[PDB]
């Protein structure tokens, strides 16, 4: 009891993707690489982790996360299975793309109104 | 022997907001089996049965 | 009158006590002999200890600090005015020598600690409709869950279905 | 149909009471009950209510 | 007060304290190098049994832009005076016993934090 | 189960409870700071307690007031115990019960830097 | 639990624990190493002789001494290791197959310190910098957890779990 489990009717598991397009897209932006960066500049910044690999450092999470979300919404460079996590308390953007990440689809609500209109 | 814990970061379920120690947000089932149950309290009742 | 002593340590302690008692000039206003009071305090300390060891020096230092404490000159004024006999002052403890505000704060802290150390009483609906068979009294408290009966005075524990 | 009214009134009263307890705990008025910490006594009061 | 680590000048390593027996002063020597420097804090170690840590120093201004954090209008800011503001508990383990909130202003270029 | 009059009143039972409860420095101490004060009379910190009483280092172990009152202790017994437990090797200069801060001063008289850390721990 | 991507070698585990109890001495349990090794020796083996560099990789801000007092004990514990060669020898001496000579032990230590531990960040010829930064991040997270500033990570939280469907299983 409790060990055996069954998926939900809407539950879906990610099949898996590649991290190369995400790395290239984050590298084009003003993102200093972790190999060449002043250690003192890590405090006032946010650490980006992709598939558990610490790479690059950014100075504007509020815009980077929005850009990533819009890009995923447009389905052009990042597949719908990828997930970008935003940690507010500690500045860390941990992105994952490996398989096995159980997920489900949810509607989007910008301010107080959904996008699933009559159209 | 305690109320529903905070499985997520400082909240029971994603629906409720953080630091919501109210009764309905910690397992208190306000409805009854005759008048149906809210999904959140339904899940908490399932946890108790488990 | 405190008997004179030829011991250097006793004389130094008496001089220190007299000097401390002179702080604030309360002696002039009260017209009390500071030297006599210091000699009496030293004699009482010597009688209580009966040796010029580290304990006597520590007691003398504590008395000097308490008498010279500018945060509670009331104790010094009372000592110089006869309110606290020298024997009592020498035999008094640190808690007793504290100022009025400090004593009140200590009492409040002790009362709060005593209250917090207690345990919350078991809740229940107290009523006199149930007669306890272990004491014959009617006072008791019940709890519905089967209704458990808890005796108030005797403490008879039972249940009714 | 009247028991429903009584039950709803009681539930609303309990909700108001627990909200007031939470407000008091937030503004630092609920003193710790003897033998228990602040969170423990807060939880005990909520459960009793 | 506290004490911070001060690295060496040449080898850049931990400087251990040393009580100069000759001049009767406090020095900081290097295990490897022979560097010396005259001290100024006159302290070596401090322990905080109560661990009276100011939670406000840990809170950051970025907490305001949190979509899953409550907001209230009855606790306006002080500096800018904006109305919207967030509030939350310490959200830190080892909480002794207190749910005291830590209000943070919800507006750009302010990042103010206070408590009531 | 209390036997004496303490069984009735809680005032005379709190002391019994305290004496049956384990109390250590950690429960009553609030801050502990070591200083390499060369001359005892120099007193790098502002405290008028050493000159009245009279090694180039000391420990300033200030105690809390609320806990000490809750357990109902006095600095005299604390100093006596801390001096007898470690032999006649240190000299604890306690403070009067009138000041606001419950500061202390532990000094050693007769590798030496970590000895104070080890003993305080 | 590190694992690059469906690689031939199995996933490797890195336990950077700390003694309870001097007190507060951080250790590590590297793969193919039966005994424990302090984190400072590991950092020096990765190619960081200077102490300031090691602390910068571990701790990001120096204005909080309250965090510095926790690392000072373990930092001073390993004070007889400065050069890289001695650190490599010390790490290899605890290896499962201790080389009869010194060169074999150095080679074994370098191999285990560049292929077994943290293979996901990189297993190429020059990736010691990223490995050191990842180790420093692990130590920083451990210290933050110890201070209580960040709650621990729940074991049953599915957010830290992965499902192996027919694909990976086959
Ligand atoms: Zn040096
Ligand atoms: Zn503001």
């Amino acid at each position: 009891v409790g060990l055996v489990k069954n998926l939900a009717l809407m539950a879906y598991i990610s099949v898996g993707s590649q991290p190369s397009p995400i790395l290239e897209f984050l590298e084009e932006w003003s993102m200093e690489n972790l190999e060449e960066i002043s250690p003192a500049a890590i405090a006032d910044a946010t650490k980006i982790f992709v598939n558990g690999c610490w790479v690059g450092i950014h100075k504007d999470p509020e815009q980077l996360m929005n850009t990533l979300r819009k890009l995923r919404r447009q389905m052009d460079i990042i597949v719908s299975e990828v997930s970008m996590i935003r940690d507010i308390r500690e500045r860390e953007i941990r992105i994952y793309t490996d398989a096995g990440r159980i997920c489900r689809p949810l509607l989007i609500v910008e301010k107080q109104k959904l996008l699933l209109k009559k159209r | 022997g305690k109320r529903i814990p905070f499985g997520f970061k400082h909240r029971t379920l994603p629906h409720f907001i953080k630091d919501d120690y109210g009764p309905e947000s910690r397992g208190f089932v306000e409805n009854s089996y005759l008048a149906g149950l809210t999904p959140t309290e339904f899940f908490f009742h399932a946890m108790g049965g488990r | 009158r405190a008997p004179s002593t030829s011991d250097s340590v006793r004389l130094k302690c008496r001089e220190m006590l007299a000097a401390a008692l002179r702080t604030g000039d309360d002696y002039i206003a009260i017209g009390a002999d500071e030297e006599e009071l210091g000699s009496q305090i030293e004699e009482a300390i010597y009688q209580e200890i009966r040796n010029t060891d580290m304990k006597y020096k520590n007691r003398v230092r504590s008395r000097i600090s308490n008498l010279k404490d500018a945060k509670n000159p009331n104790l010094r004024k009372n000592v110089l005015c006869g309110n606290i006999p020298p024997d009592l002052f020498a035999r008094m403890t640190a808690e007793e020598m504290a100022s009025d505000e400090l004593k009140e704060m200590r009492k409040n802290l002790t009362k709060e600690a005593i209250r917090e150390h207690q345990m919350a009483k078991t809740g229940g609906t107290q009523t006199d409709l149930f007669t306890c068979g272990k004491c014959k009294k009617k006072n008791c408290t019940y709890t519905q869950v089967t209704t458990f009966v808890v005796c108030n005075e005797c403490g008879n524990r039972w249940k009714f279905c | 149909s009247k028991t429903y009214q009584d039950i709803q009134n009681t539930i609303k009263k309990a909700k108001q009471d627990v909200i007031e307890v939470i407000e008091k705990a937030h503004n630092n008025e609920l003193e710790p009950t003897p033998g228990n910490t602040l969170r423990q006594t807060f939880e005990n009061q909520v459960n009793r209510i | 007060g506290f004490v911070g680590i001060r690295f060496c000048q040449e080898c850049n390593n931990m400087l251990y304290p040393k009580e100069d027996k000759e001049n009767r002063i406090l020095l900081y020597a290097c295990r490897n190098c022979d560097y010396q420097q005259e001290a100024d804090n006159s302290c070596i170690y401090v322990n905080k049994i109560t661990h009276e840590v100011d939670e406000l120093t840990q809170i950051i201004a970025d907490v305001s832009q949190d979509p899953t954090l409550p907001r209230t209008e009855d606790h306006p800011c002080q500096k800018c005076g904006h109305k919207e503001a967030v509030f939350f508990q310490s959200h830190s383990a080892r909480a002794e016993d207190a749910m005291r909130l830590y209000y943070v202003c919800t507006a750009p270029h302010c990042g103010h934090r206070w408590t009531e | 189960f209390l036997l004496g009059q303490s069984a009735r009143d809680a005032e005379r039972a709190k002391d019994i409870l305290c004496r049956l409860e384990h109390t250590t420095l950690r429960k009553v101490t609030a801050n502990t700071a070591i200083y390499y004060d060369p001359n005892p009379q120099s007193t790098v910190v502002a405290e008028d307690q050493e000159w009245v009483n009279v090694s180039p280092w000391l420990l300033r172990v200030e105690l809390d007031r609320k806990h000490m009152t809750d357990r109902k202790l006095t600095m005299e017994q604390i100093a006596e115990k801390i001096n007898a437990g470690f032999g006649d090797d240190l000299n604890c200069i306690f403070n009067d019960d009138n000041a606001e801060k419950l500061v202390l001063r532990i000094r050693i008289m007769n590798d030496d830097d970590v000895f104070l850390r080890c003993i305080e721990s | 639990r590190s694992c690059l991507e469906n690689s031939s070698r199995p996933t490797s585990t890195i336990w950077v624990s700390m003694l309870a109890r001097i007190g507060q001495r951080i250790v590590a349990t590297l793969p193919y190493i039966k005994q424990e090794v302090p984190i400072i020796i590991v950092f020096r083996a990765l190619g960081f002789v200077s102490d300031r560099d090691i602390l910068e990789h571990i701790i990001y801000d120096f204005e909080d001494p309250e965090m510095m007092e926790m690392v000072k004990p373990s930092l001073d514990e390993a004070f007889v290791i400065q050069e890289q060669n001695v650190a490599l020898n010390f790490i290899g001496s605890r290896g499962a197959k201790p080389g009869v000579t010194k060169e074999k032990r150095i080679k074994y230590a370098k191999e285990v310190l560049q292929k077994e531990m943290l293979p996901h960040v990189g297993v190429s010829d020059f990736c010691e910098t990223k490995k050191a930064y990842f180790l420093g991040y692990m130590v920083h997270r451990l210290l933050l957890a110890a201070l209580g500033r960040r709650e621990l990570d729940d074991r049953d939280h599915y957010g830290n779990k992965r499902l192996d469907l027919a694909g990976p299983l086959l």
